[PDB]
RNA sequence: GACGGAGCCAGCGAGUCUAACCUUGGCCGAGAGGUCUUGGUAAUCUUGUGAAACUCCGUCGUGCUGGGGAUAGAGCAUUGUAAUUAUUGCUCUUCAACGAGGAAUUCCUAGUAAGCGCAAGUCAUCAGCUUGCGUUGAUUACGUCCCUGCCCUUUGUACACAC
RNA sequence: UUAAUUGCGAUAACGAACGAGACCUUAACCUACUAAAUAGUGGUGCUAGCAUUUGCUGGUUAUCCACUUCUUAGAGGGACUA
């Protein structure tokens, strides 16, 4: 909101930032990512 | 025997016990100009004792210099009469 | 509501019974400084001498002080009822005294001497420096000296 | 006969009975006028219903209170409760109901415990402590 | 309108009545006065000492005017207090009995109270009149 | 030494190691339509009012 | 106004203080407009009380004490440190004398004086331990108005207490000193000094 | 705030037979207590258990001081066959440390904490303890899982007297 | 979701048991029942004092009369988050 109000060039875009993240297993488990699953749900290959 | 303390002494004021003419007329000329008068005032100002302060307060209220508004024991509250 | 100014014969520390008694404090608790004289005894003798207790000790007369001293030195002569006394039915003569400044220490000491030379339990206890009134010594009087 | 009611005010362990009849406006407490309840400040605490509703409503009636139990503060709270409840009882039995409604509304708008007793009661004492909830002291070493 | 002991503050009544008794100067004082503590639990004797027997007697008179019957036991219970037992915790100790006993005996001899059935002491007619008149004047001092 | 009044409109949740801190979404009274998020120490309600000694700051939201 | 008579004489003192207007001990609860916003609805005025002794129950729910009269909260805070626990009559007497003194000095309404003191010695920003475990710091946060009021009362009473301790001045006049200096803004009062200390610390730990 | 006077309010409970309990009242005693009687086998009598903190008037006046009251001397009483290493109570005198407590650590969310005393238990006597009772009556959360632990689920384990 | 394997429910499980809860005691309400000199209150007799103009404060066991708000209980009601 502040940026749009203080911006010249209305309508503009506010573009995005893109980076592909590679984590190791240890870091991903520590960072509240792929945490841990039951023996049966380990086989679940889909996302939420 | 370790105490675990500091034990810093004080200055030990020597408030007066009995008065003379100099303290008396100082009282009589200085209990006015005081908007609030009580034992604490007559000890943090003029260095008389608290007993002398009680007696002097009763005396001055006898004459009429200080006006009372509540004379509850352990806290006497007087103002100056104008 | 009494304000008398004063006349400058007031005296600070005075002397009686070989005790530097303080002025500038009321006579009862001033006289309490005298070993052998407590609040009750001093209040009573200052009542019997008919000196005002509202007066500070430094503001008093030599005749009043001498009257008070005479009373405390022979109190039973002035209708003191013989149970205010610290040494009554003494141990030797059977009369009733009231010890004072240095006589208190001397009398305590000769009592301890009597018990020690008698080899009584309390005397042996006093000599060893322990408790004598039957207290427990297991947890108290550790750094007693 | 005379128009007469009798009510009670309560606190922890104090109860104040209050006879309220028709009279000339004397308000006594155990033998004595209302100005000698003897904390000297809860005196103003007990004047409250009179001061609220106006002393004109006490001119035609006699109130006499007998208090027992508790301590000084609880006795005062019981006295004021009994006075208010006896006034309301008189205005309900002999005066009409509109005055009772106005009086009750004033009393409860100032303070709820004027007419209704405080339901707070002592919690009992349980072992292992000096009190209900407190325990003595734990020693580990 | 009439008045009674119950229409005036107790402090005012007791002060007035003790002043009346001290000025009248006929009741009594035993002789062990100016020596005693009034209680085995008190630590020092009274501070006034120019009286206080009249204060005690006025308090007893008000007490018996209020009540029906009392005794030296009740009065010791009433005038006793917390004895500071040094390093041990405090405890109720009842007052001295000779004091109140002789107070009641003097009140009898001056005629303010009498001995009563069911044991104890009771307020008499002339004593009731005396206390009522002293209360009337105690109230209208404020004119 | 200026300060800013801010009215609470939404309590989000508790925060802090020990639960003595609360997140709130305040809307500024003056300069209205501005809605910042803040940490709060004590008992707080909506429609309460806070005095921000510093207004140009947002707390890390937990959600 | 007219004075009413009864079989038991009721003083004209209580009659005036009763029916013309409902006062405090002998003071009024009108003309006590609060200086600072954000403490309205949390300091209780406009519900007058004859005395600061109300056997009320404000501890049962959370924000009920905000409806308790502020003078009763002051009295309640005045009685602590053991020997003083209980003894609310002494706190009421101390408050009566304190308001008398705050009338003879500083002739403003003493209720206005105390509410000004509360508004002025209320810490607005304070610190608190925030962290994820071993990485934990004292971060600065806002302060709620109820906590502002409570901390103000605590600071005032504690300063008055440890001032009146071991000296000849009384708890009442020490509290009067504290309240007046806090309503003015002094840096001599325990309360204002602690307030500025906390605010400076929170500024440094932003 | 200590002291001295006045004011002056509770509740839970116990109590004598082949016995000697709770004791009013009167008298004596500074006091403790003694003595002559009395009531009660108890909602009736002790006991309104006239408790204490509390309030009001005064004394004191920031002084290890009239704060505090251990440590000691002497005497008077009571319980008990017997108190001597004091059973306890009382009187006078002596009047020590202690100037709010370091590293640490306990209990507690409303009539609760805390302060205040009372009854009963043990008991011939001996409360600073306990079990309950009531009197005065705050502050501060009404939340979190950071420490200390508990519960359920998933997960890993070379553990099974089981971290 | 609950203080609660307490419930909603989902469901290779169905139907049960124990515990929890329900239960018992106690504290709080009943100017509605039963009553009661071993608890009270009011009035009337006798009586003390002050006022006196009716009144105010009290005492009074064999003065009785009446009642049960306070007190005691027994049977019941009441809250079940309405
Ligand atoms: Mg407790
Ligand atoms: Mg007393
Ligand atoms: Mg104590
Ligand atoms: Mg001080
Ligand atoms: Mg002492
Ligand atoms: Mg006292
Ligand atoms: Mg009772
Ligand atoms: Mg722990
Ligand atoms: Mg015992
Ligand atoms: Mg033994
Ligand atoms: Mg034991
Ligand atoms: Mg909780
Ligand atoms: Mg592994
Ligand atoms: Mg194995
Ligand atoms: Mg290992
Ligand atoms: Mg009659």
């Amino acid at each position: 909101r502040d940026l749009s109000e203080a911006s010249v060039y209305p309508e503009y875009a506010l573009p995005k930032t893109y980076n592909k993240l590679h984590y190791c297993v240890s870091c991903a488990i520590h960072a509240r990512i792929v945490r841990v699953r039951s023996r049966e749900d380990r086989k679940n290959r889909a996302p939420p | 025997k370790k105490k675990w303390s500091k034990k810093s002494m004080k200055d030990r004021a020597q408030h007066a016990v009995i008065l003379d003419q100099e303290k008396y007329d100082r009282i009589l000329k200085e209990v006015p100009t005081y908007r609030y008068v009580s034992v604490s005032v007559l000890v943090d100002r003029l260095k008389i004792g608290g007993s002398l302060a009680r007696i002097a307060l009763r005396h001055l209220e006898k004459e009429g210099i200080i006006k009372p508004i509540s004379k509850h024991s352990k806290q006497a509250i007087y103002t100056r009469a104008t | 509501s009494l304000v008398v100014q004063e006349q400058g014969s007031f005296q600070h520390i005075l002397r009686l019974l070989n005790t530097n008694v303080d002025g500038n404090i009321k006579i009862v608790y001033a006289l309490t400084t005298i070993k052998g004289v407590g609040r009750r005894y001093s209040n009573l003798v200052c009542k019997k001498a008919d000196v005002d207790l509202h007066k500070r000790a430094g503001e008093l007369t030599q005749e009043e002080l001498e009257r008070i001293v005479q009373i405390m030195q022979n109190p039973t002569h002035y209708k003191i009822p013989a149970w205010f006394l610290n040494r009554q039915n003494d141990i030797t003569d059977g009369k009733d005294y009231h010890t004072l400044a240095n006589n208190v220490e001397s009398k305590l000491r000769d009592d301890l001497e009597r018990l020690k030379k008698i080899r009584a339990h309390r005397g042996i206890r006093h000599f060893w420096g322990l408790r004598v009134r039957g207290q427990h010594t297991k947890t108290t009087g550790r750094r007693r000296a | 006969a005379v128009p007469s009611v009798q009510t009670f005010g309560k606190k922890k362990s104090a109860t104040a009975v209050a006879h309220v009849k028709a009279g000339k406006g004397l308000i006594k407490v155990n033998g004595s006028p209302i100005t000698l309840v003897e904390p000297e400040i809860l005196r103003f605490k007990v004047y409250e219903p009179l001061l609220l509703v106006g002393l004109d409503k006490f001119s035609n009636i006699d109130i006499r209170v007998r208090v027992t139990g508790g301590g000084h503060v609880s006795q005062v709270y019981a006295i004021r409760q009994a006075i208010a409840k006896g006034l309301v009882a008189y205005h309900q039995k002999y005066v009409d109901e509109q005055s009772k409604n106005e009086l009750k509304k004033a009393f409860t708008s100032y303070d709820r415990t004027l007419l209704i007793a405080d339901s707070r009661r002592p919690e009992p004492k349980k072992f292992g402590g000096k009190g209900a909830r407190s325990r003595f002291q734990k020693s580990y070493r | 309108p009439g008045v009674s002991v119950r229409d005036v503050a107790a402090q005012d009544f007791i002060n007035a009545y003790a002043s009346f008794l001290q000025r009248q100067g006929k009741l009594e004082v035993p002789g062990y006065v100016d020596i005693v503590k009034t209680s085995s639990g008190n630590e020092m004797p009274p501070q006034d000492a120019e009286g206080w027997f009249y204060k005690r007697a006025a308090s007893v008179a008000r007490h018996i005017y209020m009540r029906k019957q009392v005794g030296v036991g009740k009065l010791n219970k009433l005038y006793g207090g917390a004895k500071s037992r040094g390093v041990r915790p405090y405890k109720h100790i009842d007052a001295s009995g000779s004091i109140n006993r002789k107070v009641l005996q003097a009140l009898e001899k001056i005629g303010i109270v009498e001995i009563s059935p069911k044991g104890g002491r009771r307020i008499s007619e002339n004593g009731q009149r005396d206390l009522d008149r002293i209360a009337a004047q105690t109230l209208e001092e404020d004119e | 030494t200026p300060v800013t009044l801010a009215k609470v409109i939404k309590v989000l949740g508790r925060t802090g190691s020990r639960g003595g801190v609360t997140q709130v979404r305040v809307e500024f009274l003056e300069d209205t339509s501005r809605t910042i998020v803040r940490n709060v120490k004590g008992p707080v309600r909506e429609n309460d009012i806070l005095v921000l000694m510093e207004s140009e700051r947002e707390a890390r939201r937990l959600r | 106004f007219t004075p009413v008579v009864l079989a038991t004489p009721i003083p004209e003192e209580v009659q005036q203080a009763q029916t013309e207007i409902k006062l405090f001990n002998k003071w009024s609860f009108e003309e006590v407009e609060v200086k600072d916003a954000s403490l309205v609805d949390y300091v209780q005025v406009r519900q007058p009380i004859f005395v600061a002794h109300t056997a009320g129950r404000y501890a049962n729910k959370r924000f009920r004490k905000a409806q308790c009269p502020i003078i009763e909260r002051l009295t309640n805070s005045l009685m602590m440190n053991g020997r003083n626990n209980g003894k609310k009559l002494k706190a009421v007497r101390i408050i009566k004398h304190t308001l008398d003194i705050i009338n003879v000095l500083t002739d403003q309404n003493p209720i206005q004086v105390v509410v000004d003191a509360i508004t002025n010695t209320g810490p607005r920003e304070d610190t608190t331990r925030v962290g994820g475990g071993g990485a934990a710091r004292r971060q600065a946060v806002d302060v709620s108005p109820l906590r502002r009021v409570n901390q103000a009362i605590a600071l005032l009473t504690i300063g008055a207490r440890e001032a009146a301790f071991r000296n000849i001045k009384t708890i009442a006049e020490t509290l009067a000193e504290e309240l007046i200096n806090a309503a003015k803004g002094s840096s001599t009062s325990y309360a204002i000094k602690k307030k500025d200390e906390l605010e400076r610390v929170a500024k440094s730990n932003r």
